[PDB]
């Protein structure tokens, strides 16, 4: 049942307008308040009943107000500026979703998760093509759960699905009769609006579906819908006695039809001409620990390489001091990250004998300097007034990534790279801070160097180079941590079946680093097949190349560079 | 060459299922300020990234296996490969910032980000060093911390809206700060009565000897505590707490209203968002319920 | 078994070919052996059937590893790889999180369960699953042919071994 004591038809059926207006009056005038005027008068019906009161007669006296706002919302929905428009519709949407779930949660919730489900569910030459494409239209399954929040319901889904058979024609026979008085001037709008194929109205797709006449389908949704809604003018007869809260309900929710019928055979919603009277008979604290970290970093020996290289182009590029101080300030910064960030990659507990700043103030507090530190050096490069060195910036730190990235797969999965690959990689480590320095000194450089840049930029990648390949030289002669070397690269592809070597590489990356007895083997195995040799080629090679940039260099300025060359002297 | 691993942390931890709060937060704040459609995308590009690259660094420093119930992203591409990302993603906030075409966009986006690091060097020191921070300290942190992406966004907003809004930064900077405490004094209640427990863990506060609302009173009110205190030194010195562990520290601190405490502050800082949101009604002259009904929500 | 321990340990991931031929001499070893040993002891006439009885013995052998496999995934603990598994490190060149959780494994003892939801996640999105039951649906075919092509020569129904190849269904 439900509560009672609270409050053939047209060849059919056998077996609240004050706050009306006031939502109304409300979304009458929110939809223009907020989003603009609107018209074809949505559901005012003061003689057929407002689409509300014949559909939905009976509810808890606290509901129907925002399902009257509803309602009328209900239509307009389907109905700078633009932005301003779009704006002004998600806070109407919000004016809905406050009332709703103001006061029944749960079933809001319910309605809600029904509501979104329909409105995202909502958002012909055979009889069956657009009868279910015109059940969805009514939505009716969520007005069935706005009559869960009319009457305090909740019909599990197994519950839905006992009843649902009987309750699914529902909604067939609501939009079909709906079908019928709807059809009127909405069939010419389908031909006003040619583009429109086929018609969202039952009684028109008789043409095709049943080859059947207008004027007949319109008595067919009399008497076909009739056969088709005696069917649930029979049906409820099966569940009162079969296997049946909510049985008075099912009625009522069965009785929007005959409503539905109601509501839409003299509504000036359908029939404007009343309307110009319909209102008539109604409305007359510090950096202390995150400085911490960078300045015992900022303290320790330094060897210089990269403020001896700034003054070194500095005789081709010829910058002011002040210039010139600001750029190896960076250099240094951007250099104390990566030192902070690879100790940590490297398990190191000590730095040039001293200890390491993740043994003094914890891997989490590093971390957040060195994070810290790449956003202070974009305060310097904004001090350097250029706008194109920020460019610089932004675009040579990413391939500096990319090639970290790289080196910290290889080590942590294992596998080899190639020598084409690795030479690769190293060409945007230990190259993507020269290159980054060259190209942000010429930028910044008083006038003329016009002809440098790729001469400029490649010198340093083969300076790069030179670097690394000579650490793998200086510290495999006289893998810890299982860091791939140019060396053990040749080893492991000139002697693919090195049995010895795969076994103590793959040890180191278990007990997490080798010992003395089983370092001396790996070299062993190194010396015995190329490797040393291999590298002491490639630093040929390498150098090679920076005395030939050098000289092409100091043709196409004249003046020779004694001190780029005197670094030279003291890199060999 | 190619990136394929730089943006594989950035890209598996965009994925995972999010509660959305600052996207609501920016399309609650522009009834206001009214900005162009185009750039609201772009500051909601900004918010996304800022705040994965927080939860990237959030769960390395806190030793967290999972998150929202699936796993962490340096449980699957490592510790070593995640830190690489988060850093990138800094950098590419940059390339975004800078093209919302605004000099003094970028001056706040330096000079908010260095707060947002010094609110968090604090938290890592109390943790680490087990110092117990005072109330004022607490409040202050996470004042620079959690409110630091809000304040951040919304000042980012005014500058790059249209003029006839420009008297608001004030009122809706304070906001933004009220409503970063709300946030995590939420989540310190919701982590030690029964409620967060899938989607970080249960009573992880405790595990890391992470401080909250409640248990910096239960050690202030009572400076005689002996049994509690050798409880969260324990927890400092075992990885974690097992479960009756816990469940006595939960005993402690409704045996000093530790809890009661959190529900008479977590009201205030409430009442004061709601408080603004009126005095912002009569001036702008549009009742903004886009973040009405999130207040609501968010109770 | 030499190759299998250094796939293991050394995290090589094999090839389909080397997988294939490893099993067939692992777990097809002691049914080739005994399928050899009763030939050779057995009343004489019958020796021109060694070359089909050690042919169905090591395709056997297949089939009791590829099952077991599509037993473990559907309902890597010590990085075993598999049928499954090479499939979706071959198919998908870039799978940048298998690779990684893979990692985690060799790593730190064994997957725990929500990272092991993860892995029968990636493998049914790359049709790895699919593939082996192509795979023990072919094999099981190989094997019908061989006990029916014995069956007419020696001309003696083996109905002990057809209750047992249901068994093994």
């Amino acid at each position: 049942i439900l509560n009672s004591t609270l409050s053939d038809i047209a060849g059919f059926c056998s077996g609240h307008e004050h706050l009306a207006n006031e939502g109304s009056l409300r979304c009458r005038t929110d939809w223009e308040q907020f989003i603009g005027p609107i018209e074809r008068w949505g559901s005012c019906n003061p003689w057929e009943g407002h689409f509300g009161a014949v559909v939905l007669p009976f509810c808890k006296p606290e509901r129907l107000a925002v399902i009257c706002y509803i309602f009328e919302y209900a239509f307009l929905y389907d109905n700078y500026r633009t932005v301003r428009s779009i704006l002004g519709t998600k806070q109407i949407q919000s004016k809905m979703l406050l009332e709703l779930l103001s006061i029944d949660a749960p079933r809001a919730e319910v309605v809600i998760n029904s509501w979104k489900e329909m409105i995202s569910t909502t958002a012909f030459n055979n009889l069956e093509e657009y009868v279910d494409y015109r059940i969805i239209d009514t939505g009716a399954p969520f007005v069935d759960m706005l009559m869960r929040f009319g009457m305090g319901i909740m019909l599990t889904q197994e519950e839905q699905k006992r009843i649902e058979p009987i309750v699914k024609p529902c909604y067939a026979a609501l939009g079909l009769a709906n079908d019928y008085f709807s059809f009127d001037i909405e069939w010419e709008e389908f031909q006003a609006e040619s583009d429109k194929t086929t018609m969202t109205n039952a009684v028109w797709l008789f043409m095709q579906w049943e080859n059947l006449n207008a004027e007949q389908a319109k008595r067919r949704v009399q008497e076909v819908t009739k056969q088709y809604e005696q069917q649930y003018l029979r049906n409820i007869a099966d569940f009162a006695a079969g296997e049946g809260k909510l049985q008075t309900y099912l009625k009522a929710q069965g009785y929007q039809v005959p409503g539905n019928v109601a509501w839409s055979l003299r509504c000036p919603r359908y029939h404007p001409w009343l309307c110009k009277e319909a209102a008539s008979l109604l409305h007359q604290l510090g950096d202390e620990h995150l400085l911490g970290p960078a300045e015992y970093i900022s303290s320790l020996p330094s060897k210089g390489v990269r403020e001896a290289f700034i003054d070194g182009l500095n005789v081709w590029l010829v910058l002011p001091d002040h210039r010139v101080n600001q750029l190896k300030s960076i250099a240094q910064t951007l250099h104390n990250a990566s030192l902070m960030l690879d100790d940590i990659e490297d398990h190191s507990p000590l730095r040039r004998g001293r200890p390491s700043t993740h043994m003094i103030f914890g891997t989490e507090q590093t971390i957040n300097s060195a994070n810290f530190l790449l956003i202070d050096v974009m305060e310097k490069v904004r001090q350097l007034d250029d706008p194109r060195c920020m460019d610089i910036y932004l675009e040579e730190m990413r391939n500096l990534f990319i090639g970290q990235s790289f080196d910290l797969y290889w080590t942590r999965n294992g596998e080899c790279p190639s020598e084409e690959q690795y030479l690769d990689m190293i060409r945007q480590k230990t190259g993507g801070l020269f290159r980054l320095l060259t190209r942000m000194m010429v930028q910044i450089a008083p006038v003329q160097q016009k002809g440098l840049e790729t001469q400029l930029a490649s010198l340093s990648d083969v300076l790069g180079e030179f670097f690394q390949v000579r650490d793998d030289y200086k510290n495999l002669t006289e893998l810890d941590e299982c860091k791939f070397s140019y060396p053990l690269i040749h080893a492991l592809t000139s002697q693919p079946k090195n049995v010895q070597l795969r076994g103590i590489l793959q040890q180191s990356r278990s007990a997490g680093g080798l010992d003395v007895p089983l370092k001396e083997t790996v070299l062993s195995h190194l010396r015995q097949a190329g490797s040393i040799e291999y590298t002491e080629a490639k630093m040929g090679e390498l150098m090679e190349k920076i005395t030939d940039s050098v000289v092409s260099l100091e043709g196409e300025t004249g003046s020779p560079n004694w001190v780029v060359r005197l670094l030279i002297h003291r890199l060999k | 060459l190619g990136d394929e691993h730089l943006l594989g942390p950035a890209e598996y931890i965009s994925s995972l299922p999010s509660k959305g709060v600052r996207e609501a937060f920016i399309d609650g704040l522009n009834v206001w300020l009214v900005l162009p459609d185009h750039r609201v995308n772009q500051l909601k590009s900004i918010a996304q990234t800022l705040h994965n690259a927080s939860l990237m660094l959030d769960d390395i420093e806190d030793h967290s296996p999972l998150r929202r119930g699936r796993p962490s992203t340096h449980m699957i591409f490592g510790t070593e490969q995640t830190i690489n990302s988060a850093n990138f993603l800094l950098i590419d906030v940059m390339e975004k910032v800078r093209q919302l075409d605004d000099p003094r966009c970028m001056d706040i986006y330096l000079e908010e980000m260095r707060n947002l690091f010094i609110g968090q060097s604090f938290d890592l020191y109390w943790t680490r060093n087990g110092e117990c921070p005072s109330e004022e300290q607490y409040l202050d942190m996470i004042r620079q911390k959690t409110g630091g992406l809000f304040r951040l966004l919304t000042r980012m907003m005014v500058q790059i809206a249209p003029v006839q809004q420009k008297g608001l930064e004030t009122q809706l900077a304070s906001l933004s700060d009220v409503l970063g405490e709300f946030f995590q004094v939420r989540d310190d209640y919701k982590n030690l009565t029964e409620e967060y427990t899938g989607q970080k863990g249960f009573c992880e506060d405790l595990d890391e000897c992470k401080f909250s609302y409640p248990l910096i009173h239960a050690l202030t009110s009572q400076p005689k505590n002996v049994q509690l205190r050798g409880i969260l030194q324990q927890s400092r010195s075992a990885g974690g707490l097992d479960v009756p562990l816990k469940e006595t520290v939960l005993s402690h601190l409704r045996q000093a209203g530790s809890i009661e405490y959190t529900e008479a502050k977590m009201g205030e800082l409430m009442e004061k968002i709601t408080d603004s949101v009126v005095s912002l009604e009569g001036e702008t002259g549009s009742p903004n319920w886009v973040v009405r009904l999130l207040i609501h929500r968010l109770k």
